[PDB]
């Protein structure tokens, strides 16, 4: 016989190893496939669709989860109140867990590419006003005033003739990839802070409601890339499945 | 090397090494507007542009995938037309409603009668939703199409009891049914992820209408219309409509639907359910 | 940056635990020396959450059968595997006629040998596996007692899997089997939302009604991080 | 005379001991049946002195896992390996959900089988591993209690490694694991002096202040050999 | 054979056999003067020739390695110029001093202000040291550049205590800090091996000046200027200066530095530390 | 199946054996590399740079290690005093342990090629004089006088107009390679003795110090070659690393 | 010798696996066949009567 | 493949596979009257024809086999 040499690693099973096994049904011919709509060959196509991002999350809204989908806006008596603020990291515990982007991002460790956040105005047609949506690069805290937040990337948008605004989050990083940023020592990977600010005011005529709700959407772009698959925290077994 | 494998019916090619005569035992390898349909017509001037579900138009079943030896009927005018349903009165605490296709039209018109006399069913659908409001009304509706929508059960709230939803909830009929916990959609799945499937937003400040064209999606070319429900329709008031005192409090929601490219087979006796 | 990692080929292909089967010496269940296990892959939570991304799925499966004693040690015990297609006789005992292996595939392996590997083609009569089936498999009326058939796709039951120890006498050593699966040659359709609620039952997606877990964490104020 | 021997290819490529992990039956630590070991290669002195020649280093690693009982003998015991990337669940027990091996790689080997070998690519998000990092990973002020973050490169923590014995019951035999690494496909930069002082701590190059060892031997007179 | 490997980004080729689809799982195989910068200028007639660190000149970041989508600022005149620091009085028992770049210029000039408003930082540096002496003075200075200079701690001298150096020693600022045990450089490494890195000798009988051009060296193209210190600067009086009585006992040491090819990105708020 | 034949050496692990293992991350794509200065593909480039050689090593200087880097020179009242002497073997315990050449040479057993030793004059500019730096081939002891040491390879150098001198140590050997010379039986591999001698005198004007220090440097040449990697004595574990 | 690598599934017997075994009668020449009526190469011909 | 084998001195050829350098360690393979002599004479008229043993006549030793 042919002389053979055994090496370490024999008689082991690697779960990620792609091998060739023995068929139990010689020449088995399955059913011929048909044309089924919606063929998805890559998980990126699911990350590129706009999904609802929940900006408002409170301990008082745990009884009514439906209030998580939007945040209120009304008439202000002062200048430059902070409407909302949230982290820009999709793989961090927080608002990004509601979108399909963060859920599929938790399967992976290192992520890269630029993202986008879309706001939707559900208010009345005759209610006008303007908002200032700013993005602060890493290293900044929650800006105290509007003069502090404007120092970064911001956008100005109107209520009346447009129903949506898209804030493109640019890719600003020291490394080509970002691991998921967690508490403490892992804050080095934080993407930034997305703050929305009152620019002018919420103006409403007589006969229309003075309180409106804004729906926030979030998705990825064509340059978005992930790698290094892993387990997530979003499924748990405390008991057997009956 | 015979071709028995599962990936040999697609248009993508893969490289793989195989030491046996079966290809499924091999390894993985390198990876690489006015719409007039039939006798009825509609004109929507306030509506957003038509959203084609999964970018495919409904079409007749080709002879390549067709496993039936019978020659099907195509009653173009008596089957495919706009069918208007009952209106749903909106309220501030309204949780939303859902319909099960094609169970709604089983009792209505020629489509419903031929569906009882035929065992095999394939058609495409046309979804249209109508909600009217004035300039003083602020609200948002989410109209989405989820294929294979399965109803869950709270199991009494404890979780130790095994119970299934009855035929009234799983088969609401023409009138439809109302959601209980819209957050999980009674599927145990988040509402924020519903937009992954084909959807359209109805915002009362801009578009008061919605149109979605959903083709036939199943693992089989033909299937029984009575038992199998293809997809559901969800109209969910995400943003509650707000209006001050003195405004009209009755806001209807009208849903009209139409079949597209219907083919029936297996002419048989009268079968209700 | 390459997209090969986020593709469905590498994400769906690897080993996972779809089944846990035991044959204890003392107990009320498997102590007869054999086990008859109907095939269900949804008793396991985490791989189920991966397969629920998509409605229709077409693929092939490679299996790995690991055998060990419940305490973790091993004994020179010979085991027999057999696959029972629908309609084939299910074994009533260890000496039963069904284990005689005439036309049914079988695998022979010891406990000192490496785990057994087999390749299972696509055996479903349809074009792809249907995970969530909306409708009823049966005709006629359905009452409250017949509501069990809801969410049941007849194309998803492909057979029954069984194990036993060889020989007429009872084996003194207990055996615990762990079934593994690697998905390959996969095709996918119809993406779905990912379930945010804990699992309860295998056959249907029931959720606990008393507590609905929010998909996102909560904080004290919207303006404070 | 060929220079192939003094090249960095042959000098960096071979096996060395980066970790020592034990699972005793009686004791206060690993007796629960499992071990959670954060990955650190600097607990070993002599290979550390080889890697400190250079600041930035880019390479691949091949591993060898040797299992034996602390007295040196062997028993037919089945073991399970798993790699936990950052963010992945760390096991809280031996029956814990994390060991179920859904998307996380795993290796199965016995104690009678030859040692297991795996290949680890370059997983760092940067261009190369940074051994000595001058700065802080965190923003804001740093007080005396927060000084622990000094000399910590966030790119150097690539995950956590864990081992356990299969089965629900506790295994009566103790297990000692010795982790090995072979560096291959190596690229190097920025030479550094070789440390002449004994090691103290893993995370930072502390030296004992009372006695400073001279790098050269001493004699009585400069003019006498 | 896809190209996933670690050695496939270099200019050297290797031969290797691989039985799998990943190249990282394969085997090893066969192995194969007057300087005017910006608004400031200097003329050194007593200085030795310029020593280029690692034989590379500082240059702008190419688009191949650049991962940032922002367009960076290049304030050529207000950033890159000679910056003179404080003078260090030499004494016979002086153990030497060390500075941490780029932490020295963070408080000085336009370079320091734009560094606080920008998250990403890349630049090259110019190191220059000045020590004056007469013909009756005999001494030698060692000016070396050690990338990634990490400060150690004596751990109380026993070795059983875990302690880290505070921010005052790790970030000395513009004034700098003094060495404790110059033999180990507080790195635990010999002083005799310091010349492996780019270095220049200042001998008071010949050259009273030193010039070293150090480019940007990091595993990342851009990095935060505040936290990360690139390299340190060591001026070590190896040979103690000796002079008889009556000679001038005050010998200053002047260190002037300049940035080269600076690029800033990520305009943000004011961040001190 | 194909007939196979097992040979001795199966189921063994050789630490120096270069094998091929199974990947745990199929098709994993690392981070694209950038251009990092100072790429070193061979350990010879580190051995060719001048590093400080400590000629003066005494038991009295153990408290002040800084005095090891240089040796004093002053005015002499006699003819031909021996300033310093040291072994020429880089892999022997002694002065050569301070240089990076000897440290990297301890990783290897057999070494070959010619070396070089550089002296640096840190004295005053107006102080003049001359030195005799000689190299004795193997077999000679420490020369008693200057007439004995001159019989080998020597060099003459001046203080005033030159700040450095380089003594090239030629390769004189019976064998193509030299193993490290240790005490007793291993003295057969000794390279030689490098002695520095006072040639004329140390002349200094009035007003300048009469005592100067000389720094010694050591490195290798292009013909320097090493082989047979091994463990060194310079790292020890008497306890675990906490 | 040639370096070899063992994979899971060694030392097992699959009843449907089609292998190659060792002959017990080297070069054994059976009896030459004759023409027998009714040769059936497929089970479908029996199902069609 | 040196020729050391035992069957390599005959006129018949065989096919064999060998994994070593010696051919004897390989496998088997496919298999493929009046007589006057000197000063004396005899005449046999009643005798049957001469029977040559093994069909070969006695002959002198050739130089090929002669040691
Ligand atoms: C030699 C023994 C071979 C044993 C073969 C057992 C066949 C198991 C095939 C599993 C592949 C998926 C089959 C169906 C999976 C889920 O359980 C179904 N959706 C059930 O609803
Ligand atoms: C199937 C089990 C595989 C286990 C894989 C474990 C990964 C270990 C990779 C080691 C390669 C070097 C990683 C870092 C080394 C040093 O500890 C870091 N510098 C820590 O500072």
């Amino acid at each position: 016989g042919i002389p053979t040499e055994l090496k370490p690693g024999t008689n082991q099973f690697l779960t990620t190893d792609d091998g060739v096994s023995a068929p139990i049904l010689p020449g088995f011919h399955p059913t011929p496939p048909i044309h089924i709509p919606g063929e998805v060959r890559n998980l990126l196509e699911i990350c590129r669709v706009e999904t609802i991002l929940e900006v408002n999350n409170l301990k008082t809204n745990e009884t009514t989860p439906m209030q998580r989908l939007c945040f209120p806006v009304s008439v202000q008596s002062k200048t430059g109140e902070l409407c909302a603020a949230f982290r820009a990291d999709p793989g961090r515990d927080g608002p990004w867990q509601s979108t399909i982007l963060g859920q599929l991002c938790r399967y992976y460790t290192q992520w890269s590419g630029s993202l986008e956040v879309t706001f939707m105005f559900a208010g009345s047609f005759m209610a006008t006003g303007k908002m200032l949506i700013a993005y602060t690069p890493p290293g900044g805290s929650v800006p105290a005033d509007r003069i502090t937040a404007m120092l970064g990337t911001h956008v100005i948008w109107d209520f009346g003739l447009q129903s949506s605004v898209t804030l493109v989050v640019p890719w600003i990083s020291n490394t080509h990839y970002r691991a998921h940023a967690r508490a403490g020592y892992f804050d080095y990977y934080t993407t930034g802070i997305i703050t929305i600010w009152y620019q002018t005011n919420y103006v409403v005529p007589i006969g229309a409601p003075t309180t409106a709700y804004i729906v926030a959407l979030a998705a990825a772009q064509d340059n978005f890339t992930m790698k290094l698959c892993k387990d997530t925290e979003d499924i748990e077994q405390t008991a057997n499945i009956q | 090397e015979n071709s028995n494998s599962a990936s040999e019916g697609s248009t993508i090619n893969y490289t793989t090494i195989n030491y046996y005569k079966d290809a499924y035992a091999a390894s993985a390898g390198r990876q690489d507007a006015q719409l007039t349909i039939g006798n009825s017509t509609i004109t929507t001037q306030e509506a957003a542009n038509i959203v084609i579900a999964y970018g495919e138009w409904p079409e007749y079943c080709p002879d390549t995938d067709a496993t039936a030896v019978d020659k099907p009927t195509r009653p173009d005018v008596s089957v495919n037309r706009f069918f208007t349903l009952d209106t749903k009165s909106w309220a501030k605490d309204s949780k939303g409603w859902y319909w099960k296709f094609p169970d709604v039209l089983t009792e209505v018109g020629v489509f419903g009668q031929n569906a009882q006399f035929h065992y095999l069913y394939r058609s495409g659908f046309c979804v249209h939703v109508q909600c009217n409001a004035s300039k003083f009304h602020q609200g948002a509706l989410l109209v989405a199409v989820l294929p294979e929508y399965v109803l869950g059960t709270i199991a009494g709230g404890t979780g130790n009891e095994n119970s299934h939803p009855p035929y009234a909830t799983t088969q609401p009929g023409q009138v439809g049914a109302v959601l209980t916990h819209p957050y999980v959609l009674d599927a145990g799945i988040p509402l924020s992820q519903l937009t992954v499937c084909p959807h359209q937003w109805i915002n009362l400040r801009t578009n008061n209408c919605a149109t979605i064209i959903v083709p036939y999606m199943n693992t089989v070319p033909f299937d029984s219309a009575l038992n199998h429900c293809n997809f559901g329709l969800l109209v969910i008031p995400v943003v509650p409509l707000d209006f001050n005192a003195g405004a009209t409090s009755e806001i209807p929601i009208t849903v009209t639907i139409a079949p597209m490219c219907a083919e029936f087979a297996g002419l048989r006796q009268a079968v209700k359910q | 940056h390459s997209t090969q990692e986020t593709a469905i080929g590498n994400f769906f292909s690897r080993a996972g635990l779809v089944s846990i089967i035991t044959m204890p010496t003392m107990g009320t269940q498997n102590t007869d020396g054999y086990a008859n296990w109907d095939i269900d892959l949804m008793g396991y939570a985490q791989l189920r959450r991966k397969c629920e991304l998509f409605t229709y799925m077409r693929f092939d499966a490679e299996f790995t059968f690991v055998v060990a004693k419940p305490n973790g040690e091993l004994v020179p015990q010979l085991l027999q595997y057999m696959y029972v297609p629908p309609g084939a006789p299910k074994p009533t005992s260890r000496d039963s006629f069904a284990w005689q292996t005439a036309t049914n595939p079988s695998v022979f392996v010891k406990m000192t040998d490496p785990p057994a590997q087999v390749s299972v083609p696509f055996m479903s009569p349809a074009s792809a596996y249907q995970w969530f089936y909306d409708g009823y498999p049966t005709f006629g009326e359905h009452l409250q007692a017949n509501d069990l058939d809801y969410g049941q796709c007849p194309n998803n039951m492909m057979g029954t899997f069984s194990i036993r120890t060889v020989g007429t006498k009872k084996s003194p050593h207990s055996i615990t089997l762990r079934v593994y699966m690697r998905i390959k040659h996969v095709r996918a359709w119809i993406p779905r939302p990912l379930r945010n609620q804990p699992y309860l039952f295998k056959t249907n997606p029931n959720y606990k009604g008393n507590d609905i877990k929010c998909t996102s964490t909560s904080r004290d104020k919207i303006t404070t991080l």
